[PDB]
């Protein structure tokens, strides 16, 4: 399903967007990856998201 | 004034002293008033005062169990206070000595307690012994803890626990600490030198701050082994009061 | 205090206490002694013995063997000392006010009020060992709600503690009822306001407690629905992935020392919140298992100084920043290799959250034993919050569902339908009940021998309004 | 036969009467030594909505029963 | 005599008036301080479906009494 | 005029109509404000229905009152 990585909240919360930033993470002036580096997600307090990649088990 | 001498009491009662009428006088005390005694080890008892002529000016009765919890022999001085603001014991919980009871069926509260304390406002405080003769046996106790602390005024309303384990007698004995200096000899000047380094900035520090100096802290004992240095130190410490670690 | 701490706590920690565990071992056959004097194989077995909790499938130590273990192992009796508190929870915030001859933190800082590098390590003790859910209708009835809206959930459950005697020395805590609370839920996540949450649960909280629960942890819902034809959903939980990511962590570390357990052995008398907090992910297969997580202490008193935050990696913890008023010393976390040697890694930007965690066994009540549940109900009256589906408490319901029982009569059957914790919450909520007669109507509903308090209710003219204004309106 | 009655409030009478007796009969005993008529009365033994049309051999009653009456009143 | 009223919602409020005063006479004083329609007015009490015609006394209604309020239409 | 609802989100909304009206203008005012047509949209006060065949005099609103939002397809 689209919620698997876009859905309610991965919008509200640019997920995709922080990701690509802190891939290409400098001041300087679409695929996720768990390869790579992790960036700040702070969220207030009383919310959560599953909106993480699944990842399937190791088969 | 109030250092009245020590006697044996008539009575049995293991809350009450006698007092003579000229130290009652002297001291404003009336019958049935509640007083804090103090005599030795810092040992301090509350005793329901009764009128008594029959005793020297200046002289108290007391009974065996309350000279045995105040650590004082006959022919002491002890000093007897006020002790107005005594309220009633909320709840009081005490256990037995196991050697007393033993060879005792049914309930001991309503054997012994129960006529003891109904009618009678015996004051009561942590540490203390009470003894109570019934029929053809008499079994001693102790005040394991009362509420409101540390002491309170046994009511007839109030409640009292009497469950819990028997207490080892051995205890008590064969750990005899809060030995005073009296069980130290040959070594009176380093025990007063101990005394005068340790007891004045503890018991009177006002004296330093009147003079204005900082005074020493540390101390280091040595000595061959085996010349009670422990021992001095726990006696030093138990006649102090202080909070020993 | 001269000695132990005098306070009263909850009824298990003084059984628990009371007890010494010790697990009596036989005349083993490398034994050289006559029939009486043992000599190393045949003593007793401490309860805390990590032998034999690994040998037989347990992964921490029941805490109350922990705390006996500690005992043991200092406060000598008669001497030694005067008595020092075996237990203290770990506080890493630096203090405001030190002064060996420097000022506050903000501008002065010695080395006796530096907060030491913290060693982040798995606990080894966890608090609370067993959650039980009485019956299979108060869990099956949570997933309905997903089913039915395809959003997740989150609910908090009441419930209360007792002894396991399957582990030495082990707590279990059954829970009767789940209350949900007003919620924001959604495909990928759930929010709600902290305030509100927080000023329903109060009165929500008191009149359980009227009733004689309490509230002992929550459970959320995060379930995916595979491709199959029926319904089956991911294993996003795994070894491989992560247990619980980061945001879960916090907000279970913030409940946790929101709800401190009151002990006898520490200088402030709490520690290591008895929480536990449940989550449904599903199993390896299709199914929709469910788990169990509690924090460990030092990650309770690691939220608290902030210094923790959520990284877009899902497994791993965000660390913060220096500041004023928020000093962060350097997180060593330790982990042990295959050659068995314990390795100090340095993980500033970012550490795995599986050393701040404790797993506990969830289950269900066995099938052949006595029935003790407070409340046979949970299928009727339908929840507080679900605005969102359909489900919605009002009088009409009411009629619908509590008029013929009570018009007539049978009490028997009547009682089942009164002993519903909804219906009980709801009706107080209504306040057309006196204060006397609602407490009547909980001890009818919550407790046996009730014969003569329900017919007393009956006849108290509160329920008679009740029942009169219920026909009469729609 | 020996049978206990308590009222709602929890006042306890013995009373003696046949197990074959019909409940009718206890009904109206009740209503002369209490004044009650039998519409005001209902009474009930583990929940059981007693009524005056049948006998305490048909629900099974035996000696020393708690029977817990209610009052129907009839001022409202 | 005092008496409380208590309205749907839950707002209570203390009323005085003579037991013998007939009850049309409290569902008046609450049209007149809430402006609601006797016919709208609908006073309840120990599952008594109270109408305008009848009188406390009749009901025994005494002082610290307290009335609920609901409507005829289908409920509150 | 000024009431107070709880919507299915669960927080409070405050919205302003004339008491003068059939319910289906309230509904239609929350809908317009939010996006949920009226069709499925279902209102209930102090635990009651209120049917959109009447308006919000006969059942006599108060002021600053609460309102209850629920859906059904
Ligand atoms: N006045 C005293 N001087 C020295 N030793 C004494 C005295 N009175 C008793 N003793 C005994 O001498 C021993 C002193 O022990 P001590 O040397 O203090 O122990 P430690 O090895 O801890 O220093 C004990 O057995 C004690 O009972
Ligand atoms: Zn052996
Ligand atoms: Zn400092």
């Amino acid at each position: 399903p689209s919620v698997l990585g876009q859905g309610s909240m991965s919008t509200r919360i640019d997920y995709a967007g922080i990701a690509n930033s802190s891939r290409n993470k400098l001041s300087k002036f679409m695929k996720i990856t768990f390869d790579g580096e992790p960036a700040k997600l702070d969220l207030p307090e009383g919310q959560l998201f599953f909106g993480f990649p699944m990842v399937l088990p190791k088969e | 004034d109030n250092m009245l001498l020590v006697d044996d009491a008539i009575n049995d009662d293991n809350s009450v002293i006698a007092i003579n009428s000229n130290t009652m006088d002297k001291l404003e005390l009336f019958r049935g008033d509640t007083v804090l005694v103090k005599g030795k080890k810092r040992k301090d008892t509350v005793l329901i005062v009764l009128i008594d002529d029959e005793l020297e000016d200046g002289a108290c009765r007391i009974n065996r169990v309350v000279r045995n919890n105040l650590r004082i022999r006959l022919g002491d001085l002890v000093t007897i206070h006020p002790c107005p603001d005594i309220k009633y014991a909320t709840r009081i919980s005490v256990l037995p000595i196991a050697d007393t009871i033993e060879g005792i069926t049914g309930n001991l509260f309503d054997v012994f307690l129960k006529p003891y304390f109904v009618e009678a406002y015996r004051p009561v405080r942590k540490g203390d012994h009470f003894v109570v003769r019934g029929g053809m046996r008499q079994v001693e106790f102790k005040v394991v803890d009362v509420e409101p602390e540390e002491y309170a005024v046994v009511a007839q309303d109030t409640i009292i626990h009497w469950e819990g384990e028997p207490i080892n007698r051995e205890d008590e004995e064969n750990n005899m600490n809060e030995v005073g200096y009296d069980d130290i000899g040959g070594c009176r000047k380093q025990m007063a030198q101990i005394r005068e380094m340790v007891e004045l900035p503890l018991r009177h520090p006002q004296l330093f701050k009147a003079i204005g100096i900082k005074p020493p802290r540390g101390v280091l004992m040595y000595g061959p082994p085996g010349t009670g240095k422990t021992l001095m130190a726990r006696a030093v410490a138990n006649e102090t009061g202080a909070f020993f670690f | 205090r001269y000695g132990p701490l005098r306070i009263k706590e909850l009824a298990v920690d003084e059984e628990l206490e009371k007890e010494d565990g010790l697990i009596p071992r036989q005349k083993s056959k490398l034994c050289k002694h006559g029939d009486r004097g043992m000599c190393e194989y045949c003593s007793p077995l401490p309860p805390w013995d990590k032998e034999y909790h690994e040998k037989n499938k347990i992964k921490h130590i029941s805490f109350h063997s922990y705390l006996k273990k500690l005992n043991e192992n200092a406060n000598k009796k008669e001497n030694g000392s005067s008595y020092i508190s075996p237990l203290s929870e770990p506080d890493f915030r630096i203090n405001k006010r030190c002064h060996n001859g420097h000022e506050p933190w903000p501008r002065g800082i010695c080395s006796k009020c530096q907060p030491s590098a913290i060693t982040l390590q798995q606990q080894e003790f966890r608090m609370v060992d067993h959650v039980e859910f009485q019956k299979s209708e108060i869990i099956n009835e949570f997933i309905q709600a997903w089913r039915y809206t395809g959003m997740q959930r989150f609910g908090y459950m009441y419930g209360s503690y007792s002894k396991y005697d399957n582990t030495p020395l082990g707590i279990k805590a059954v829970v009767e009822a789940i209350y949900e609370p007003p919620q924001h839920d959604e495909q990928d996540g759930l929010t709600m306001d902290v305030e509100q949450v927080k000023n329903e649960m109060l009165q929500i909280d008191r009149q359980a407690q009227e009733m004689g629960l309490s509230r002992i942890g929550l459970i959320f819902t995060d379930l995916s629905d595979a491709g199959a034809g029926d319904g089956s959903v991911f294993c996003k939980r795994h070894k491989d992935s992560f247990f619980l990511s980061s945001l879960e962590v916090i907000m279970a570390a913030r409940h946790q020392t929101r709800h401190p357990n009151v002990s006898k052995y520490s200088e402030q008398g709490f520690f290591s919140s008895k929480f536990v907090t449940c989550v449904i992910s599903g199993n390896l297969e299709g199914e929709i298992d469910i788990s169990s997580y509690q924090v460990s202490t030092e990650a309770e008193a690691l939220v608290t100084a902030d210094m923790i935050s959520g990284s877009t990696f899902p497994s791993m913890a965000y660390i913060n920043d220096t500041t004023d008023e928020r000093y962060v010393p350097e997180i060593f976390y330790m982990k042990s290799n295959e050659y068995g040697i314990t390795v100090k890694e340095n993980a500033k930007p970012a550490f795995p959250v599986d050393y701040l965690l404790v797993t506990l066994t969830h289950g269900f009540p066995n099938t052949d034993t006595e029935t003790n549940s407070k409340f046979v109900s949970s299928t009727g009256f339908p929840w507080s919050n679900r605005q969102a589906m359909g489900q919605s408490q009002d009088y009409q319901e009411l009629k619908k569902y509590l008029f013929n029982v009570a018009s007539s009569g049978d009490f028997n059957l009547l009682h089942e339908k009164i002993s519903n914790f909804h219906l009980l919450l709801y009706i107080n909520s209504l306040q057309i009940l006196s204060p006397d007669e609602w407490k009547l109507l909980i001890e009818s509903a919550v407790k046996n021998e009730w014969e003569e308090s329900l017919l007393k209710l009956v006849s108290s003219a509160g329920w008679q309004t009740l029942v009169m204004i219920l026909q009469e309106s729609g | 036969m020996q049978i206990f009655v308590k009222t709602l409030t929890g006042k306890t009478i013995t009373l003696e009467v046949e197990s074959s007796d019909t409940i009718d009969n206890v009904k109206s005993k009740i209503q002369d030594k209490e004044g009650i008529p039998p519409d005001q009365q209902r009474l009930i033994f583990a929940g059981k909505q007693l009524e005056d049309g049948r006998t305490l051999s048909d629900y099974n009653i035996q000696k020393e029963s708690t029977l817990h009456l209610v009052l129907r009143l009839r001022g409202g």
